[PDB]
C-alpha cells in the first residue's frame, strides 16, 4: 500500500537569510521497491527537479513560498512555508504551528552568520528567556505558547531587533475547510427548504382539490 | 628620526594595584626637545601624570621614558592609547590596544540635532549624521529624507581616518529653524553594499508641553581669599533638555573652556524641569578689573528672540 | 396485476427521485470543483473529480428523468422509447459511477490508514471530506441505479 | 473524538432528509395524479 | 638581588602584527653574571631567541634586557610566561599572563565602593558585588578576598530578578571603617561552571592627594511672592569624587524625596578636584516656618568627625 | 462542534414538525380516497 511522504529541512529552520544554502530532503519511505525520482511543487509549478535532495546554494526572495514533495507511488507530503527575508537579525523557528505537548526550536540568527550575543526573546512583547548563544527550543508546548515572538540581540556590539513572527500553538484544530463541514447541514437545510416548499404546494393543492373533489 | 617603543604590564592579579603601566620609550630624541604627550582614542587625558625621566645620555641621541597609570576598566574597554613625540616640528605616533578576540564592533551611527545656540541666536541649525567603525569609505551611500521637500539642501560629506584602525564619516545637513520650530522629522540613511537593509534614524522635535525656563545668577559665595571666584547660573523648569548656556564678559563672549555646564538631571517636582547649573571660575585680576558678566541662556519656550539674559555686576 | 398495475405512480415517483439525485450530484460536482480543486492536494484522492464523471452523470440523470416525466404525461406517444434508451445507458453510467466510487473509497481508506493522528493536516482532513462525499454519492447512486433498473424493466415490460 | 460525532450526525441527517424528500415527492405525485384524475372524470 | 620588569608589547591596530614581543629587564644584578632563561607553562623555552644584551654599565651592577617574540596563538592561550634569572644560586622569576577578559560570558560586574555616609558617620559600610546579566542561580560562587587583613567578617549573598530573563546576584560584605582609611585591599571573585576562569574585581579608596572640600549655601532667589523655594549648596575642590551630602534642616533629616545632587565633574584645570551642586525644593507651607537649613557634607579629606555644616536661618 | 449541534437540534425539530404534518396530510388524503371508493 502507498504511504505518506515527509519533507525535512537542513537546516530545519523554516526562516533563512538571502543567499543561504538549504537542503530539502524528501524521504517518505520511498524504498518500497527500487529507487525513484521526485516531484517538486512550488506555487503550483512543477519544477524540473527530480532528486531526493533539492539544494538551494543562494536563497533569494523569490525562493520563499509553498514547497511540496511527492515520491512516485506515494502521496504528496505536508507543505512547507519557506520565508526568506533581508533583515539584520532573524528569529528562525522549526515550525509555525505546534500541537499541544509539542516541541519546537527557536534560535536568533545574524547576517552572514555573524557573532550574536546577549539575546532576549520576547513573546507578545514580553521577555521570557535571556539566552547568551544557545537556542530556546521549547518542549511540551501548550496553548499559552501561542503568540508573537521576536528576538533582540547584539550583532558584533550593535543592538538589533528581529522582525516579529506569529507562531500559533493550538490544539488539533488545524482547520481551513470547516466551512464545508457546514455543507451537510446547509445541504439538508436547502433540501429541507425545498421539502417545505413542496409541503406548502402540496397542502394548497390538497385544499384546492378538496373544493374540487368535494 | 627617533624611534618609539611602547609596552605595558599585564595585571598581576595576586596583588591589588588595579593599574596597567604604559611605558613609551623614545630612542634618539634630540636633547632638550622631547615633548612626549599621551592621547586616548581621540580622548586626550587632562590628568597631570607624565613622570618623564632620562634613561641614558649620549650627547645627541640619548633616550627617555614616559609613564602612565591606567585603570583596569579603561584598558579592558578595548580603547587605544598613543604616545606622540613632537621632535624638530614633526610628530611620531606609537599606538597600543588590548587587541581583540572578536571583530571590529560592527557599525554604529549617531544623529545629533542642531545646538540651540545656532538654532535660535546665530541661525544655522545643522543636523549631524556621523557613522563610526567603518572599515573604509568605499561606496558609502549617505542620503537623507525630509517630510517637507524644500530643495536646496546640499548636505556636506567628509571622512576622517582615526588612529583606531578605523574611519568616521560625518555629514552635515543645513536646515532652516522654522521647520524645526514647527516640527518636522528628518532621517539619515547610510547604505554600504554589504548590508541586509539600510540603517535609518529619525530626529524630530521632542513632543511635550514647553516650559519657560527661570534663570537665576548667584553672587560670588567666596570671600576675599584671592585665588579664584565662582559664578553660578541655575536654570530650572524648562522643557525639553535641549538648552544652550554661555557667559558674556562685558559684551564679549567667554570661551567654552572656562565655563562648565552641568549635565541635565530630572527634577523631583511634577514639572520635568531638568534643572541645570553652570559654573564659571574667574581669576582675581579679572574680578578686580571691574567686569560685568551676563548669563545668556537660549531656549525654545521663550518668546522671540528666545534669549534670556541675567546681569551680574561686581560693585 | 403486480408491477403492471403498480407502475402508474411508481414511474413518476422514480423519475422524480432521479431528478433529485441528479440535482444533488450536480451540487456536489460544482461545489467540490470550485473549492476542492487546488493543485496542492493529490490526484488519487479525488478519483471521481478527475475524469468529469460528476457533471456527465448529473447531466445524464437530469435528461433521462426529464424525458421520463414528459413521457408520463403521454406527450406525442414517442418519448417512451427515448426515455427507455436514456435510462438503459444510464444503467451503464451508474455502474461505472459505482466502480469509480468504490475505487475512490478504497483509495481514501488507504490514505486514512496512512494518516495517524486523525486529520493532522489539510491532506487528511480533505481526504475525510472526500470519503464523506464518496459515501453520500454511493447512497445517491444506489438510489439512482435502483430507479433506472426499475424504470427500464417496466418499460421493457410495456414494449413487449 | 469530537469530529466523528458531528460527522455521523450529519450523515444520518442527510439520510433522513433524503428519505423525507423521496416521501414528499411521492406524496406530491400521488396528490397531483388524484387531482388530475378527479378533474378529468368530473369535468 | 636584582629588580625584575616584565613588559609584553602591543598588537598595533594601524598595521598587521603577528610577532607579539616580550622584554624582561633585570636591573642591579652582578656584572658579567647572566643566566636568563624563559619559562612557559613550567616548561623550558624552545625558541632560540634568547638574547641577553647589556643595557648599560652600573659599576659592579648591571642592566640586562631579554628579548623574545611569539605569535598570537602562544598568547591567546593564556599561558604563564616568566623570565627566570639564576643569580647567586637564587631563581628570581616574575609571572606575566594575558589578563582574563571582562564579561567572559556576557555578565557585567559592578562593585560599588561603600558610601561615605554609611562608612564615616553611620559606621556600617558595605561592599556590594552586583553581577548582572546571568542566566540562573546555579553554582554562582561569589567570594570575598580580604587582602592583608583577612579578618573573620562574612558576606550576605542574594538574588534579584527583573523582566529580561536576566538573573542578578548581589553580595554585601560588611567591612571595618578604619581599614578603608588605611587602604587595604578587597576583592570580589565570581565563579561560574561555564566560565573558563573566575573573574576578579578590586578597588579601594581612590589614590591621589586629599583636598578639603569647600561648601557654600545660597539664599533662595526665587521671588518670594512665588510658591516654591529652591536651595542651592555648592561643594568644590574635593578629592576623590566619593562624597556624601545630607540636609538636617530643623533637627531631623529630610528624606530623599525633595533632594537631588548633581553628578561629579572635573574642574577646569588648576587644582585637581571636583565640584557638585545639591538642590532642595520646598513649598510655601514648609518655608517661612522659622526653621533652619543645613547642608551637611561628608568626605575623607575632612577632619574628624568628617562633617562640615553650612547653616542658614529663615529669619 | 456546537454550531453543527444547534443546527442539528433545529433541523430535528423541523423534521419532526414536517413528519407530523406529512402524517396528518397522508391520513386526510387516505380518508378522502377511502370515501371516494
Ligand atoms: C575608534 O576610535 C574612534 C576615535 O574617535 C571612536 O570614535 C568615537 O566613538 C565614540 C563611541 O563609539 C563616540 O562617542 C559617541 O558620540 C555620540 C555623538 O557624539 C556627539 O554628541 C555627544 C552628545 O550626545 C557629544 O558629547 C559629543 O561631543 C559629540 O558632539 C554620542 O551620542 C554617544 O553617546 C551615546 O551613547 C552613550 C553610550 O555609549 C550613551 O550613554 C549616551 O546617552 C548617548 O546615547 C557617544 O558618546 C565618539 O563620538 C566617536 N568620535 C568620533 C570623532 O567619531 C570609535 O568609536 C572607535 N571604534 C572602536 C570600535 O573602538
Ligand atoms: C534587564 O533589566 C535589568 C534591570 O533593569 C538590567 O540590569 C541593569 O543593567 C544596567 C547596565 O548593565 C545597570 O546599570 C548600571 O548600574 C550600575 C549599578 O548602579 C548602582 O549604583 C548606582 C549609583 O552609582 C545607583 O543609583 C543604582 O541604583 C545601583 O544601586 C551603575 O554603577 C552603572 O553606571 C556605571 O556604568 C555606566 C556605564 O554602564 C557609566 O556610564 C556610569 O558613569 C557608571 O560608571 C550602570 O548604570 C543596572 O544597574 C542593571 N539593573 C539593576 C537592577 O542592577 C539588564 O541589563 C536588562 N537586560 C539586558 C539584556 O540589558
Ligand atoms: C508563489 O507564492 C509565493 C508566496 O508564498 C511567492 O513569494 C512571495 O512573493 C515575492 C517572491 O517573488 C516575495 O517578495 C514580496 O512580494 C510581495 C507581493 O506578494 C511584495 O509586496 C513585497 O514587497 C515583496 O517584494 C514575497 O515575500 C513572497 N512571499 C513570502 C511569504 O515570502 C512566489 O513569488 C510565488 N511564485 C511566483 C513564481 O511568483
Ligand atoms: C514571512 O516573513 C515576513 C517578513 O519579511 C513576515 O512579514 C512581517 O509580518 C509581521 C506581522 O507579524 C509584520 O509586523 C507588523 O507590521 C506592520 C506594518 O505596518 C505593523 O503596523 C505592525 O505593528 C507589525 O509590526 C512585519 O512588518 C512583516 N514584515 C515585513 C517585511 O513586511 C511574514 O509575516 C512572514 N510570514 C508569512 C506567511 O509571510
Ligand atoms: C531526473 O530525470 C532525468 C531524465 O529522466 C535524469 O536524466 C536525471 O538524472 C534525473 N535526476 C536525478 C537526480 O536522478
Ligand atoms: C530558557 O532556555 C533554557 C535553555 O538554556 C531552558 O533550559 C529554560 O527552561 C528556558 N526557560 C527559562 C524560563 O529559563
Ligand atoms: C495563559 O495566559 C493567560 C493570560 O496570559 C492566563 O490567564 C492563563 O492562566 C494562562 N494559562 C494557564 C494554563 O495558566
Ligand atoms: C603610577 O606609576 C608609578 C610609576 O613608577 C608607580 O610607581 C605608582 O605606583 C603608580 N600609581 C598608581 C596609583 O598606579
Ligand atoms: C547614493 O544614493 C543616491 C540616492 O539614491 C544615488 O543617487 C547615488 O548614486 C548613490 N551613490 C553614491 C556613491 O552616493
Ligand atoms: C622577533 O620579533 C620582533 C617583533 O617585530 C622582530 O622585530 C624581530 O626581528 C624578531 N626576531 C627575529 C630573529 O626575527
Ligand atoms: C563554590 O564551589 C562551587 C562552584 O561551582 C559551588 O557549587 C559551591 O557551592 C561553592 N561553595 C562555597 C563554599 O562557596
Amino acid at each position: 500500500a502507498t504511504e505518506k511522504s515527509v519533507l525535512t529541512l537542513d537546516p530545519p529552520w523554516i526562516r533563512i537569510f538571502t543567499g543561504e544554502k538549504v537542503t530539502l530532503s524528501c524521504y517518505g519511505n520511498n524504498h518500497l521497491q527500487m529507487n525513484s525520482t521526485t516531484k517538486w511543487i512550488h506555487n503550483g509549478t512543477v519544477s524540473e527537479v527530480n532528486s531526493s535532495h533539492l539544494v538551494i546554494v543562494s536563497a533569494t526572495v523569490q525562493d520563499s513560498g509553498k514547497y511540496i514533495c511527492q515520491k512516485q507511488g506515494l502521496f504528496k507530503s505536508k507543505p512547507v512555508y519557506l520565508n526568506v527575508t533581508q533583515d539584520w537579525l532573524l528569529l528562525q523557528t522549526s515550525a509555525d504551528m505546534v500541537l499541544v505537548h509539542g516541541s519546537f526550536d527557536i534560535r536568533c540568527h545574524g547576517w552572514k552568520n555573524w557573532n550574536v550575543r546577549k539575546v532576549i526573546y520576547y513573546r507578545n512583547d514580553h521577555a521570557f528567556n535571556y539566552s547568551y548563544e544557545s537556542p530556546v527550543s521549547i518542549r511540551e508546548a501548550t496553548l499559552n505558547d501561542s503568540g508573537t515572538y521576536h528576538c533582540k540581540g547584539y550583532l558584533r556590539q550593535v543592538k538589533y531587533e528581529s522582525d516579529k513572527f506569529r507562531i500559533a500553538v493550538v490544539k488539533a484544530y488545524k482547520c481551513k475547510y470547516y466551512w464545508l463541514q457546514l455543507i451537510f447541514p446547509l445541504l439538508v437545510a436547502i433540501l429541507f427548504a425545498v421539502d417545505t416548499g413542496l409541503l406548502l404546494s402540496t397542502e394548497e393543492q390538497f385544499k384546492s382539490v378538496l373544493e374540487i373533489q368535494k | 628620526d627617533p624611534t618609539l617603543e611602547l609596552l605595558h604590564s599585564s595585571c598581576d592579579p595576586n596583588a591589588f594595584h588595579s593599574t596597567i603601566q604604559l611605558y613609551c620609550f623614545i630612542y634618539g630624541h634630540i636633547l632638550n626637545d622631547v615633548s612626549v604627550s599621551w592621547l586616548m582614542d581621540d580622548r586626550e587625558i587632562t590628568d597631570t601624570l607624565a613622570q618623564t625621566v632620562l634613561i641614558k645620555e649620549e650627547g645627541k641621541l640619548a633616550s627617555t621614558c614616559s609613564k602612565l597609570n591606567i585603570t583596569e576598566q579603561q584598558w579592558m574597554s578595548e580603547s587605544t592609547f598613543t604616545c606622540k613625540v613632537t621632535s624638530q616640528g614633526v610628530d611620531y605616533l606609537a599606538h597600543t590596544r588590548r587587541c581583540p578576540d572578536h571583530e571590529p564592533r560592527g557599525v554604529i551611527t549617531y544623529l545629533i540635532p542642531p545646538s540651540p545656540l545656532d538654532l535660535y541666536q546665530n541661525g544655522a541649525p545643522k543636523l549631524t549624521c556621523l557613522v563610526v567603525d567603518l572599515e573604509s569609505e568605499k561606496n558609502v551611500n549617505v542620503t537623507w529624507n525630509q517630510e517637507k521637500k524644500t530643495s536646496v539642501s546640499a548636505s556636506q560629506w567628509y571622512t576622517k581616518h582615526h588612529n583606531n584602525a578605523t574611519t568616521s564619516i560625518t555629514s552635515i545637513l543645513p536646515v532652516v529653524a522654522k521647520d524645526w520650530i514647527e516640527g518636522y522629522g528628518y532621517q539619515c540613511i547610510v547604505d554600504h553594499p554589504d548590508f541586509p537593509k539600510p540603517i535609518v534614524r529619525s530626529i524630530t522635535k521632542t513632543p511635550g508641553q514647553r516650559s519657560a525656563p527661570e534663570v537665576y545668577v548667584f553672587p560670588p559665595p567666596e570671600e576675599e581669599s584671592e585665588d579664584k571666584r565662582t559664578l553660578t547660573c541655575l536654570i530650572q523648569n524648562f522643557f525639553p533638555e535641549d538648552i544652550s548656556v554661555q557667559w558674556l564678559g562685558d559684551g564679549k563672549l567667554i570661551s567654552n573652556s572656562q565655563h562648565s555646564t552641568t549635565t541635565p538631571l530630572k527634577s523631583n517636582g511634577s514639572n520635568q524641569g531638568f534643572f541645570i547649573f553652570s559654573r564659571l571660575e574667574v581669576a582675581k585680576t579679572l574680578w578686580t578689573q571691574r567686569k560685568q558678566f551676563t548669563c545668556q541662556v537660549i531656549h525654545e519656550a521663550l518668546q522671540k528672540p528666545r534669549k534670556l539674559e541675567k546681569t551680574i555686576s561686581t560693585s | 396485476q403486480t408491477w403492471r398495475t403498480f407502475l402508474k405512480k411508481e414511474l413518476e415517483f422514480l423519475g422524480a427521485t432521479q431528478i433529485l439525485v441528479g440535482l444533488i450530484c450536480l451540487c456536489f460536482g460544482t461545489i467540490v470543483c470550485s473549492v476542492l480543486y487546488v493543485s496542492d492536494f493529490d490526484e488519487e484522492v479525488l478519483l471521481l473529480y478527475k475524469l468529469g464523471y460528476p457533471f456527465w452523470g448529473a447531466v445524464l440523470f437530469v435528461l433521462s428523468g426529464f424525458l421520463s416525466i414528459i413521457s408520463e404525461r403521454k406527450n406525442t406517444l414517442y418519448l417512451v422509447r427515448g426515455s427507455l434508451g436514456a435510462n438503459i445507458v444510464s444503467s451503464i453510467a451508474a455502474g461505472t459511477g459505482i466502480a469509480m466510487l468504490i475505487l475512490n473509497l478504497t483509495n481514501n481508506f488507504a490514505y486514512m490508514n496512512n494518516c495517524k493522528n486523525v486529520t493532522e493536516d489539510d491532506g487528511c482532513f480533505v481526504a475525510s471530506f472526500t470519503t464523506e462525499l464518496v459515501l453520500m454519492m454511493l447512497f445517491l447512486t444506489i438510489l439512482a441505479f435502483c430507479s433506472a433498473v426499475l424504470f427500464t424493466i417496466y418499460r421493457i415490460g410495456q414494449e413487449l | 473524538g469530537e469530529p466523528q460525532l458531528c460527522y455521523i450526525l450529519d450523515a444520518v441527517l442527510f439520510l433522513y432528509g433524503i428519505v423525507l424528500t423521496l416521501l414528499y415527492c411521492r406524496l406530491k405525485i400521488q396528490v397531483r395524479k388524484a387531482a388530475i384524475a378527479s378533474r378529468e372524470k368530473a369535468d
